[PDB]
C-alpha cells in the first residue's frame, strides 16, 4: 500500500488538517505547494540551493517558534523578497512573538543576504478540516 | 515628482515583449490582465500570444530497497505567455517594465523579456 | 490649531512630529481643542480619521470625548465610543 | 579549393578562431580554453552545503537557548538514562 | 483578541490604501468572506481566518483595476512619446536600420547573475546597407552560416566577452570592419 | 572629522521617523542596498576594470612576440583564440594564464 | 558535523580539486595538443600523474546535499530518490505533480 | 523628420514616491509597524511602545549574536555586495604597538583599548 503522506485512518478522533489530510495525488489537484520558489520551472540554475535553504527555514523556524506553529509554513520567494507567512497559535506572550519575529527577520537576512519578512497570522486553536 | 530631462535622444526601443514562464495559468492570465490595462492607460500597444506548455516528466522508483516494476512519475507544468509591446518609448520603457517588474508573482513567475532597439550604423 | 494641521500636511512636514510620545500628546491636544470648541459631526469625523490610525486615546481624553457629546445630547453614539474604548 | 580555404582563413582572422589549418586534435586546445574545466565550475565546488556554518550555528544557538532541537533534546535525555546504568 | 477591521471597514473605503503592497492574504484585513478548499462529505468549502490555501494563493489584492488607474497617474509622468516614424516596418527601417537583440533574465532570489543574459545579435538589411555592389559577393562569401536567401537579413551573434555593453560593442565592430574589408580590394579577387 | 560625521549621525537621528508603510519599506530598503535594483541589467556592478572588448579577445598587446613561424607561437594563437571565446574568466586571468605559460615555456 | 565520513571526503574531494584546477588544466591541454615533439609531453606527463589524486575529476561523485546515497541522484535538485519523493510528496517542492499522461 | 525626445533620467526612489503619492494614509488602519493580526495589534499607547521596545530588543539581540560570531555569515550570496548586511568587526585586528592600532582603537571606540596603548 502507497504511504506516502497519507495520515492513516484511527478510531474516528484524530484531528487533522486540510494540508496533512490530503494525499500525496492531490499535490496540485486538490492542496497546491507550501513553497513558492521559482528554480523548478524550466529554465533556471539554483533551484538545488534554494531546496537546500528551503528545509533549514522549516526547520529554524520549526526550532525557534517553539510549539506554537499550527499548521507548516508558506515560504514564498519574490524578487530577493523571501517571505516567511505564518498561521502561529494563540498562547505565548505577544511581546515573545514579536520578539522572535524580530531575531528571524533579521538573523534569515545576515543567513541569506537579502530582505526576509515574516507575516504572521495568529490562530486559536490548531484547526481541524476532519477527524480521522 | 522629480523628473529631470537631461541630454541625449532616445534608444528608440522596438518590439519589448515579455515571455512570462510559470506553473499555474490562472496566475498568468491575472498577470495578463494587469498588464494589458496598464498598457491600456500607459498608451503602449500590447498583444498577447501563448507560448505552449512544456512538461518535464521523469521517473523514480517507489520502493527503497528491491522492486523496480512499481515506479512514481514525477512532472512539471511549464506554461508560458508572451506579451509583446510594440513601437514603445526609452523613458516608457523602465517605467512599465518596472511597475510590472516589481509587481512580479512569485515562484509562478519569469519574465524573459528581449528589446530590439533600433539605431543608426556606425 | 487647523492651520498648523494643515501646516503639517504640508509635504513631508508631517516627519517633524518625531517621537511616538511627541505624536500623542500632539494628538491628543488636537483632539481635546476639536471636541471642545467643534461641532459634533465634525469632531466624530476628525474621531473616525484619527483614532487608533494617527494615536491611541490618552484615559483623559476619553472623558472629554463624552462631554462634547453630552453638549450636543447625541448620546446616542455612546455604545459605540464605550466598544472603541473598551 | 585554394580560394574557398584561403577566404575561411579570412573570415578566421576577421572573427577571431584559430587562423592556420589545425586538426581536431589540437582544436580541442582551444576548446578547452574556451570553456573551464570540470572543477571550476560553480554547481562543482558548491555542490554540498559546508554544513559546518549551519549545524556549529543550530549548536550555539541550542546552547543560547534561542533554538529547541527535539531530536537533541532526545539524544540527551536518552544519554543521560544509559548513563544511569552503562 | 479584537474585533476585525473588516466588520469594521465599509463601503467607500479606499482598497489602494488598505493594500499598498503585494503581501500574503492576511484575512482579518480582507473584508471579503472568501472561501477555499475541497469541501467535506455534508459540508462547506473551509472558512477564511486561517486557511493555509487561501495563504499559497499568490494574492492579486493589492492590484485592483482602480488601483491600475490611480497608480498610474504618477506613472504617467515618466514618459515621452515616440516620432512619426510610423507603423510601417519598412518606413522604421529606412530611418533607423540595424536590429540588435540585448536581453535580460530575470530570476528570484538571492543573485542575479544569469550568464546567458550577455547574449547580443545583430540584424541588418543590405537594401538598408545601400553601398554595396560586387563587394556585396565579398560580404556574403565572408559570412558563410548567415544570410538565408529569402529575406536579405544579416545576423551577427556574440556570446565572448562578459559584459552586454561590450558585447554591443563587438556587433557594431564586427559589422564596421567586416564592411571594411568587404570594401577593401584584394589582389587575388580576379583568379576566382 | 568626528565631529562633523557626528553632526550627520544626529541630524539622521532627528529626522529618522517611523516607516508606517510597505513602500517605505521598500525605501529604506533601497536606501540601505538590500533590495534589488529595478529594473534589473542582471549586471548590476560587475564592471571588470572597463575591458571593453579589445583586452578580452585581442591578446595581442600581452602576445609577446617569438619568431612568429615556430609551434610555440602557433599554441599561442590557439591558446589565444581559446582565452578570447572564453566569457567566464575575465582580462586578468587571461594573462595570468599567457604569463604561466611564459614562465614554464622560458623554464624549459 | 558531515551527514557521513564519504559525504566529508567529498567535500574534500571537491575543495582540493577546486583549488587544484589551474595546474592540472594547464599541463592536460599540453597533453592532447599536436604542435609539442613527442619527447616534450613526457615531462608534462610526470606533473600531472604527480599532481595529486584527490583533485583529479574522475572521482567526483555527485551524492546526495541531504543524505549521503551515491546511486540514485536526481542532478537538478541534488537529492535522492526516496527524499525527493519525501519532499515532493509533502508538497514544498513547487511545480512537481503527479505524472498522469 | 523624428522628433527623437531626450530621455528623462529617474533616481532609484522616485517611482515609489509617487506611488506613496498614490496610497495615501489609511484612516481606518494601524500603522503599518503593527501586525495586522487582531490578536497582535496593540491597545493602547503603552502597549504600542512596549511592542516596538521588544522588536528593537530583537533586533540589537540579533546584533549582538552576529557580531559575536562573524564565521557563520561570512558567506555573502547577494551581489551586490551589501556592507550594511556584513557582521561589524569590534575587536582590533592590529595587535603591534603601532599608530595604524591606534587609529583602529580610535575608529573602534575603545577609550580604554586606546589610551593604554597610547
Ligand atoms: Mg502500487
Amino acid at each position: 500500500k502507497n504511504r506516502a503522506a497519507r495520515v492513516r485512518v484511527s478510531k474516528g478522533d484524530k484531528p487533522v488538517t486540510y494540508e496533512e489530510a490530503h494525499a500525496p495525488h492531490y499535490i496540485a489537484h486538490r492542496k497546491g505547494w507550501l513553497s513558492l520558489h521559482t528554480g523548478n520551472l524550466d529554465g533556471e540554475d539554483h533551484a538545488a540551493e534554494r531546496t537546500v535553504e528551503d528545509v533549514f527555514l522549516r526547520k529554524f523556524m520549526w526550532g525557534t517558534f517553539p510549539g506554537c506553529l499550527a499548521d507548516q509554513l508558506v515560504l514564498k520567494r519574490r524578487g530577493n523578497q523571501l517571505e516567511i507567512c505564518a498561521v502561529v497559535l494563540r498562547q505565548l506572550s505577544p511581546h515573545k512573538y514579536y520578539f522572535l519575529v524580530g531575531y528571524s527577520e533579521t538573523l534569515l537576512s545576515y543567513f541569506y543576504k537579502c530582505p526576509v519578512r515574516l507575516h504572521l497570522q495568529t490562530v486559536p486553536s490548531k484547526v481541524v478540516y476532519k477527524y480521522l | 515628482p522629480v523628473v529631470t530631462i537631461s541630454d541625449e535622444p532616445d534608444i528608440l526601443y522596438k518590439r519589448l515583449s515579455v515571455l512570462v514562464k510559470g506553473h499555474d495559468k490562472a496566475v498568468l492570465d491575472s498577470y495578463e490582465y494587469f498588464a494589458v490595462l496598464a498598457a491600456k492607460e500607459l498608451g503602449i500597444s500590447i498583444k498577447v500570444h501563448e507560448p505552449p506548455r512544456k512538461i518535464e516528466r521523469f521517473t523514480l522508483l517507489q520502493s527503497v530497497h528491491i522492486y523496480k516494476k512499481h515506479r512514481v512519475q514525477y512532472e512539471m507544468r511549464t506554461l508560458y505567455r508572451c506579451l509583446e509591446l510594440e513601437h514603445l518609448t526609452g523613458s516608457t520603457a523602465d517605467v512599465y517594465l518596472e511597475y510590472i517588474q516589481r509587481n512580479l508573482p512569485e515562484g509562478v513567475a519569469m519574465e524573459v523579456t528581449k528589446t530590439q532597439l533600433e539605431q543608426l550604423p556606425e | 490649531a487647523y492651520q498648523v494641521h494643515g501646516l503639517l500636511k504640508t509635504g513631508d512636514n508631517w516627519k517633524f512630529i518625531g517621537p511616538d510620545q511627541h505624536r500623542n500628546f500632539y494628538y491628543s491636544k488636537f483632539f481635546d481643542l476639536i471636541c471642545l470648541m467643534e461641532q459634533i459631526d465634525v469632531t466624530l469625523k476628525w474621531y473616525e480619521d484619527l483614532i487608533p490610525s494617527a494615536y491611541f486615546p490618552h484615559s483623559q481624553t476619553m472623558i472629554h470625548l463624552l462631554q462634547a457629546l453630552d453638549v450636543a445630547n447625541r448620546l446616542e453614539v455612546i455604545p459605540k465610543i464605550w466598544k472603541d474604548s473598551k | 579549393s585554394e580560394y574557398a580555404f584561403r577566404m575561411s582563413r579570412l573570415s578566421a582572422r576577421l572573427f577571431g578562431e584559430v587562423t592556420r589549418p589545425t586538426n581536431s586534435k589540437s582544436m580541442k586546445v582551444v576548446k578547452l580554453f574556451s570553456e573551464l574545466p570540470l572543477a571550476k565550475k560553480k554547481e562543482t565546488y558548491d555542490w554540498y552545503p559546508n554544513h559546518h556554518t549551519y549545524a556549529e550555528l543550530m549548536q550555539t544557538l541550542r546552547f543560547l537557548g534561542l533554538y529547541r532541537d527535539e531530536h537533541q533534546d532526545f539524544m540527551d535525555e536518552q544519554k543521560r538514562l544509559k548513563k544511569l546504568r552503562g | 483578541a479584537l474585533p476585525p477591521r473588516t466588520e469594521k471597514m465599509a463601503v467607500d473605503q479606499d482598497w489602494p490604501s488598505v493594500y499598498p503592497v503585494a503581501a500574503p492574504f492576511k484575512p482579518s484585513a480582507v473584508p471579503l468572506p472568501v472561501r477555499m478548499g475541497y469541501p467535506v462529505k455534508k459540508g462547506v468549502p473551509m472558512a477564511k481566518e486561517g486557511n493555509l490555501e487561501l495563504l499559497k494563493i499568490p494574492n492579486f489584492l493589492h492590484l485592483t483595476p482602480v488601483a491600475i488607474k490611480k497608480h498610474c497617474e504618477a506613472l504617467k509622468d515618466f514618459c515621452t512619446e515616440w516620432p512619426a516614424a510610423l507603423d510601417s516596418d519598412e518606413k522604421c527601417e529606412k530611418h533607423f536600420p540595424i536590429e540588435i537583440d540585448s536581453t535580460d533574465y530575470v530570476s528570484s532570489g538571492p543573485s542575479v547573475r544569469n550568464p546567458r543574459a550577455r547574449v547580443v545579435v545583430l540584424r541588418v538589411k543590405l537594401s538598408s546597407l545601400n553601398l554595396d555592389d560586387h563587394a556585396k559577393k565579398k560580404l556574403i562569401k565572408l559570412v558563410g552560416e548567415r544570410y538565408c536567401k529569402t529575406t536579405d537579413v544579416l545576423t551577427i551573434k556574440t556570446d565572448r566577452c562578459p559584459l552586454r555593453r561590450q558585447n554591443y560593442d563587438y556587433a557594431v565592430y564586427l559589422l564596421t570592419v567586416l564592411y571594411h574589408e568587404s570594401w577593401n580590394t584584394e589582389e587575388w579577387e580576379k583568379s576566382k | 572629522s568626528l565631529w562633523d560625521v557626528e553632526f550627520a549621525k544626529q541630524l539622521a537621528t532627528v529626522n529618522e521617523q517611523p516607516l508606517q508603510n510597505g513602500f517605505e519599506e521598500l525605501i529604506q530598503w533601497t536606501k540601505e542596498g538590500k533590495l534589488w535594483e529595478f529594473p534589473i541589467n542582471n549586471e548590476a556592478g560587475f564592471d571588470d576594470d572597463g575591458s571593453e572588448f579589445h583586452e578580452h579577445i585581442f591578446l595581442e598587446k600581452h602576445l609577446e612576440s617569438f619568431p612568429k613561424q615556430g609551434p610555440i607561437r602557433h599554441f599561442m594563437e590557439l591558446v589565444t583564440c581559446g582565452l578570447s571565446k572564453n566569457p567566464y574568466l575575465s582580462v586578468k586571468q587571461k594573462v595570468e594564464h599567457i604569463e604561466w605559460f611564459r614562465n614554464y615555456f622560458n623554464e624549459k | 558535523h558531515y551527514v557521513d565520513w564519504r559525504m566529508w571526503r567529498d567535500v574534500k574531494r571537491r575543495k582540493m580539486a577546486y583549488e587544484y584546477a589551474d595546474e592540472r588544466l594547464r599541463i592536460n591541454s599540453l597533453r592532447k595538443n599536436t604542435i609539442l615533439p613527442k619527447i616534450l609531453q613526457d615531462v608534462a606527463d610526470e606533473e600531472i600523474a604527480a599532481l595529486p589524486r584527490d583533485s583529479c575529476p574522475v572521482r567526483i561523485r555527485n551524492r546526495c546535499v541531504m543524505t549521503s546515497r551515491p546511486r540514485g541522484v536526481k542532478r537538478r535538485w541534488r537529492l535522492s530518490r526516496i527524499v525527493f519523493r519525501h519532499l515532493a510528496d509533502h508538497g514544498q517542492l513547487s511545480g512537481i505533480q503527479r505524472a498522469t499522461w | 523628420e523624428v522628433v527623437i525626445p531626450k530621455k528623462k533620467t529617474w533616481d532609484k526612489v522616485a517611482v515609489l514616491q509617487a506611488l506613496a503619492s498614490t496610497v495615501n494614509r489609511d484612516t481606518t488602519a494601524v500603522p503599518y509597524v503593527f501586525q495586522d493580526d487582531p490578536y497582535l495589534m496593540p491597545a493602547s499607547s503603552l502597549e504600542s511602545r512596549s511592542f516596538l521596545l521588544a522588536k528593537k530588543s530583537g533586533e540589537n539581540v540579533a546584533k549582538f549574536i552576529i557580531n559575536s560570531y562573524p564565521k557563520y555569515f561570512q558567506k555573502d550570496i547577494a551581489e551586490p555586495h551589501i556592507p550594511c548586511l556584513m557582521p561589524e568587526y569590534f575587536e582590533p585586528q592590529i595587535k603591534d604597538i603601532s599608530e595604524a592600532a591606534l587609529k583602529e582603537r580610535i575608529e573602534l571606540r575603545k577609550v580604554k583599548a586606546s589610551v593604554d596603548m597610547f
